[PDB]
């Protein structure tokens, strides 16, 4: 059988940091959990061999790692632009 | 519990594809050892003999293919 | 008490033949296949 | 539905002359099945007499 | 039921083709037993005895070249 | 749904491993599955492999 | 529409560049499978059944020809 | 039945923040299609099983390479330059 | 343990298969080397040759199968 | 577990490697312990791989 | 224009499968056939990596 | 120490399934090559070449099969 | 103008290299075929059959040898 | 038979990962130099694992010594 | 110059592919152009490679 | 001194190189002796490459 | 108190033949295959 | 106590041959086959 959850829960933001931290919180959640269920696909070993679900498993990988390269390069980056104004 | 992966399931296929070959081939040779000079039993082990050896035949070369597969894809994961 | 009645619904999906013999008399015919000899055709009956 | 879902091929019919009787097997109910289709099947023949 | 491939096939529509020749030849031959001196006797065994021994050549080679049809296939999978 | 169309010939070989015109049949659609796995395999390769470039160049 | 690839028109070519191929191979056989001493039936047989098996063993090495190109053509894009 | 078009219009610029909107849409648009040819190549599975088209879809993947590669590296360059020039 | 592949239990079973074919063929021939000219002793003789004859024939050549069946698995291991 | 019934499987074809059946059995077996290795190999690695990305942008 | 003369010598072999001259022809034709493509797919090859090693010397 | 490995492992462990072939084609090498012509020991003997054949196949192709993917992790090592 | 290989150029230089022998095959046959029991016409056509088979065998066995040494430089290439 | 025994804050620290970096150092070190361990797959993945986790171990507290020495020289030349 | 007598002893042999003689000398002739042919394909191969590598290094 | 009890098995095959109990012990020798040796030096390298990058940073 | 009863339950589950002969005497019926020599056609009784 | 008593007891569950002839002589049958040459059909007695 399958599940899906309808009701997605949302919060009201007053300040800034709150808008920066569920970035920073949505961020956490989605690496937690996609570095897991490719890997139970792994565990999985029946998972592993059908080349159906090995084709999604292929481009899972490039799902998890073009994101979080994206997201280290952009605060690399803007931190890089907070560092030289600072020092002048 | 017994893992079974999906190439033990197309390998299935070929084991319940065929009712009862396994017998076959043992109830063949007992019939034919007991008495190995009747035409009517010579015929008949000519066929599933030659059945049997396409049987293995195809079962091995299909997991060949499709284990090739696989190692293409998961060179090509990094 | 939502997320009770779903894990408990998909671990009850997943958990869910004899021969035997009879003997059985006829009454109105031979059994076997039988052959005919009649010497203008060896008639068989299956 | 699973005992619903057996063979029509794993039916084994053998004969058996020297008591003029069937054995047959399969689940409970293809072997009470079958009875009634050999309980139509031999009807007591007839006879005709040429002249 | 005995489960019959497509090679069991073929070798089966020479035996449907004689009706129940592999039957005429013992009963022409339990009657020449018994007196093996009657020239009617003799000619209709030796119609007989050699139309059943082109009957299993005839029928064994043909079984073999498909045989050697289907194992070039399977050779030409991988 | 290309695998449907796989899964559709191989138990009538299961079924008869011995006719000739069906597996030949069977040949060329496996070995035709075989040519389209590894080009969406392969096809998916270079563009991770260029847009990982990208980042190596922007870094 | 079931699809139906290039290699399959390849191999859909050889199915229609001859014509009866399966109904001869099925029809010479049952007339001689019905009388299996007929000289005329024998070397009609003879004839029906090699070009089968010509037919086939070119079918399958055609596909293997056209695969192993294209597979050196795939590992050439990355 | 395909079709070309052949009229190449030029709206003037006011300023080159005019300029550079043209190179940068008209270089969207190409970027976007040409990854679009590439794959409906693929999925028609029709396309990918002769042999005469895979060496045109070999020629269309190594440009679209070549391409994307070429301005990566100069505008790394051009904004390399901006880079020393500023800090001088 | 003597050990035993399935080859040979597959040979034993022609072995077994007849009850003393080994010892006969000799003791016949034994009874045939004092006297070679009875009639009743050179058609025993004709069954036991030609049988043992035809025994050896189909047990070799049927162990020739099983061993192109395990050599087309073995290659297919790498 | 899977590497156990691996492990349990070799010896009947150690002591009998001439069964029809049983060497079947093995290679459907012992190709797939094959490719269930070199994935567990190569998909660590990514994931190391990745893990020094980001040390080697910060360096 | 090569593979008009591949796709014109099949047919009188699809025709007739059994003519000596023929399939000795269509030999000699289709192993060129396999001989030409993959030229043209390893010369296109050297084109791309030397090409990309120029940006990957400069980058 | 006389070390062993996990490649020496399957390796010997090849040679405790069999018991005794290493040695068995050797009694009948002494016995067959004594005279070179009993059926009962020209096919003792074929039942004793053959199977050495299979056996050694295996405890080859068995390593191949066994080295590489150990190539394949040390590959993973940078 | 059609193009034409060194594949065809080395079958040119059978095609050359015999000047009629399509037509002498068919001719032979002709002759034979009107009356298959003149020793002088069965001896004729003895000769120039087989001579077409090892014209064909030497033809069609050269191309292969020069096929793989054709496939090793362009493997070579990159 | 198996055996199993059972067992400023900065000045800890440093001494602290002194050891902890010098004991997986030669317990890798013992684990290549066992080719017993360097031959079974299994051991050779947790192995693998035992590499990477040193390489980001200590590259950790590289980097962060140095981002920990390069916020104190800006503030002094201030 | 051995291409040369490559290119004399197929001709005579076309002319008359039964003579005994003649195939013997010819296969003689014709593997040794086999064996000739790929060794200079792999010998300038490794040069490649070698002059390749140093820039290799360097690049 | 794994390379001694490797370079004590080539010995019995050179005075014997038709044996086929040897050659499957040497064999599994020396495949097991191409796994110790490269393994030995891909991990003194990581030992190699990562002090490098210590001082590359406090450069 | 949750963390002990999963534990040990789902190790019980995790937890969780000889042959032999029978001498049987007929009383109606020999043993074994007969045949019948009716000299028309090999009858076999089995 | 918690490390001894658990790693002790999986220690003796890891932790946890001779032939011989016998001579049976029979006392009212023969042994071995015997034939029975009825000269009808071969019967056997195994």
């Amino acid at each position: 059988g399958q599940a899906v959850n309808i009701r997605s829960m949302e919060t009201d933001i007053v300040s800034l940091d709150d808008r920066l931290l569920q970035a920073f919180s949505g961020s956490a959640i989605a690496t937690a959990v996609d570095k897991q269920t490719i890997t139970n696909r792994i565990e999985d070993p029946n998972l592993v061999t059908d080349p159906k679900e090995l084709a999604i498993s292929q481009e899972m990988i490039s799902d998890y790692n073009l994101y979080v390269s994206m997201v280290s390069t952009l605060t690399r980056k803007g931190v890089g632009a907070v560092e030289t104004l600072l020092r002048s | 519990t017994p893992w079974s992966g999906y190439l033990d399931d197309v390998s299935a296929k070929f084991d319940t594809g065929v009712d009862n070959l396994q017998t076959q081939v043992t109830e063949a040779l007992d019939k034919l050892a007991a008495k190995p000079s009747d035409p009517a039993l010579l015929a008949a082990y000519q066929s599933k003999l030659s059945e049997y050896n396409l049987y293995r035949n195809a079962q091995s070369n299909t997991v060949k293919v499709f284990k090739d597969i696989d190692a293409a894809i998961i060179q090509n994961f990094r | 008490y939502v997320d009770m009645v779903v894990n408990a619904a998909t671990m009850m999906d997943k958990q869910n033949g004899r021969q035997k013999i009879g003997v059985m008399r006829l009454n109105n015919t031979f059994v076997g296949d039988r052959t005919y000899n009649l010497r203008d055709q060896k008639m068989v009956i299956p | 539905a699973l005992k619903q879902n057996a063979a029509a091929g794993n039916i084994k019919i053998v004969a058996y002359p020297d008591t003029n009787s069937l054995l047959v097997k399969g689940t409970a109910e293809q072997v009470h099945f079958i009875e009634m289709l050999v309980k139509a099947l031999d009807v007591a023949k007839r006879h005709v007499e040429l002249s």
